């Protein structure tokens, strides 16, 4: 909890470029074979995003300002990322949002949390019986005053460490307006070494959470494992970017999906 | 602070504790009169003695609240009956021999 | 809630938080399973048309004659020293005779109450403190004695007791509308559907007049409503059936 890992080596937050990222279905209105122009919180095209990486010598788990909206692009192999934690103080001082994935279901709760210097979900004693399942929970010791609770459907996610190129890409958009916290999600496989693939992506709505709280900052929840200074992590990388009020022109195909988007 | 507040407090808690023991004492006599059995004859004595000794225990605390400092008429009337010690004022021998005369004459 | 086997004591009353669901109050009113039903500030027929953000259902057992003390700005032993309703309380009251369950032969002392307190309880306040009550200035120190009493008292429960003192299980629902969004709402209707005819249709928060006809278009599973280049909806998805 309060003990940071030894292998962690602080390195500068390198920046990378995102081309078409930030496009998503604005609402549930069906539109096809039309070019629609809208303005909402978006990621400008050809903008700069920050390079984050999680591994046993660079492991990045900083707290970061949420502002109006933030964009996430995650390249995953062993699914190190279990979720994110949102809130103003990210502590019991107020109600904070916590998204945790235990490899079984996604637990989403808004309560008063006891903040630990390094929150994470650990996995211990692999050896024989490879395990790789939720074992140690270091995020918070205790909690109370819960204004919201949500649980996703059961599923089996493989935590086993993998090697080679990144085989999965998960791009999310997180925003909070009028107390309604909305999530836009997309998941596609990729073959990549570093940075991001070059192509178009259109995110889909996942859940709309009426959490009814203010989020000024966020922190990423990452998974650690060892066979709390001796924990390790596999190769994983994710990116963060801030949304701006930009106007896009979205083109729809006959099926309704976005063919391409142009920043006005 | 005044004895009036203390007297009314003793009277409020007395009605609740006395209502439970008094109801069981009278209920025991009902099952004894409606049905004659070895269980009802004993229940009437146990329930009767439990309630009889209840007033004797409350009478000790009732004499500690003089009625000269109580300006309420309804309060003095409730304590007027509790202030009486019954057979406690009589001597140990005269107190026990009294019940023997009443039971012998009856 | 009312069907639960055991309920908390008047001092132990549990507070249940109900949110994020739909509430049907017509079954409780038309079931005839309640001894007395009354509301304050809101009518029973209007509850179905109103959405509430938070609904607190109080549970406890009190004497028959003690039910009259439950209301905005009331008095008495159970109201001041146990449970009190604020003057602005918008909720409702429900009670029914528990003599067939709680009351048993020999008496049930599991349900107690606070007889004495140094003052009157505040609105929506629960104090389980068992500390001895001090009537006068004579020190107590947790030892019963002169001017020292035990505040909690047990309710005598037997089937032979009068109907007035028979225990009644009361469920108090506290309706509070806060700045947070509203979730709990009344029931729905979902009448029959008609097609190939001129009619005025209202779907969710959308209304209009037109002819409903099933087409071959396919809306995205997440996209309920369609629109044309003119921002006028040419088709809609049934909120119930797909």
């Amino acid at each position: 909890q309060c003990v940071n890992l030894t292998t962690r080596t602080q390195l500068p937050p390198a920046y990378t470029n995102s081309f078409t990222r930030g496009v998503y279905y604005p609402d549930k209105v069906f539109r096809s074979s039309v070019l629609h122009s809208t303005q909402d919180l978006f990621l400008p095209f050809f903008s700069n995003v920050t390079w984050f990486h999680a591994i046993h010598k660079r492991f990045d788990n900083p707290v970061l300002p949420f502002n109006d909206g933030v964009y996430f692009a995650s390249t995953e192999k062993s699914n190190i990322i279990r979720g994110w934690i949102f809130g103003t103080t990210l502590d019991s001082k107020t109600q904070s949002l916590l998204i945790v994935n235990n490899a079984t279901n996604v637990v989403i709760k808004v309560c008063e949390f006891q903040f630990c210097n390094d929150p994470f979900l650990d996995v211990y004693y692999h050896k024989n019986n490879k395990s790789w399942m939720k074992s140690e929970f270091r995020v918070y010791s205790s909690a109370n005053n819960c204004t919201f609770e949500y649980v996703s459907q059961p599923f089996l996610m493989d935590l086993e460490g993998k090697q080679g190129n990144f085989k999965n890409l998960r791009e999310f958009v997180f925003k909070n307006i009028d107390g309604y916290f909305k999530i836009y999600s997309k998941h596609t496989p990729i073959n990549l070494v570093r940075d991001l693939p070059q192509g178009f992506s259109a995110l889909e709505p996942l859940v709309d959470l009426p959490i009814g709280i203010n989020i000024t900052r966020f922190q990423t929840l990452l998974a650690l494992h060892r066979s709390s200074s001796g924990w390790t992590a596999g190769a994983a990388a994710y990116y963060v970017g801030y949304l701006q009020p930009r106007t896009f022109l979205l083109k729809y195909n006959e099926n309704g999906t976005i063919t391409d988007a142009v920043d006005c | 602070s005044t004895i009036e507040e203390q007297a009314k407090t003793f009277l409020d808690k007395f009605n609740h504790e006395a209502e439970d023991l008094f109801y069981q004492s009278s209920l025991a006599s009902w099952n004894y009169n409606t049905n004659i059995t070895e269980e009802n004859v004993q229940n009437m004595n146990n329930a009767g003695d439990k309630w009889s000794a209840f007033l004797k225990e409350q009478s000790t605390l009732a004499q500690m609240y003089p009625l000269q400092e109580i300006q309420n008429l309804t309060v003095k009337l409730q304590l007027q009956a509790l202030q009486q010690n019954g057979s406690s004022v009589l001597s140990e021998d005269k107190s026990k021999r009294l019940n023997t005369i009443l039971n012998t004459m009856s | 809630v009312f069907n639960a086997t055991r309920f908390a004591s008047v001092y132990a009353w549990n507070r249940k938080r109900i949110s994020n669901c739909v509430a049907d109050y017509s079954v409780l009113y038309n079931s005839a399973s309640f001894s007395t039903f009354k509301c304050y500030g809101v009518s029973p027929t209007k509850l179905n048309d109103l959405c509430f953000t938070n609904v607190y259902a109080d549970s406890f057992v009190i004497r028959g004659d003690e039910v009259r003390q439950i209301a905005p700005g009331q008095t008495g032993k159970i109201a001041d020293y146990n449970y009190k309703l604020p003057d602005d309380f918008t909720g409702c009251v429900i009670a029914w005779n528990s003599n067939n369950l709680d009351s048993k032969v020999g008496g049930n002392y599991n349900y107690r109450y606070r007889l004495f307190r140094k003052s009157n309880l505040k609105p929506f306040e629960r104090d389980i403190s068992t500390e001895i009550y001090q009537a006068g200035s004579t020190p107590c120190n947790g030892v019963q004695g002169f001017n020292c009493y035990f505040p909690l008292q047990s309710y005598g429960f037997q089937p032979t007791n009068g109907v007035g003192y028979q225990p009644y299980r009361v469920v108090v629902l506290s309706f509070e509308l806060l700045h947070a969004p509203a979730t709990v709402c009344g029931p729905k209707k979902s009448t029959n559907l008609v097609k190939n005819k001129c009619v005025n249709f209202n779907f969710n928060g959308l209304t209009g007049t037109g002819v409903l006809t099933e087409s071959n278009k396919k809306f995205l599973p997440f996209q309920q409503f369609g629109r044309d280049i003119a921002d006028t909806t040419d088709a809609v998805r049934d909120p119930q059936t797909l």
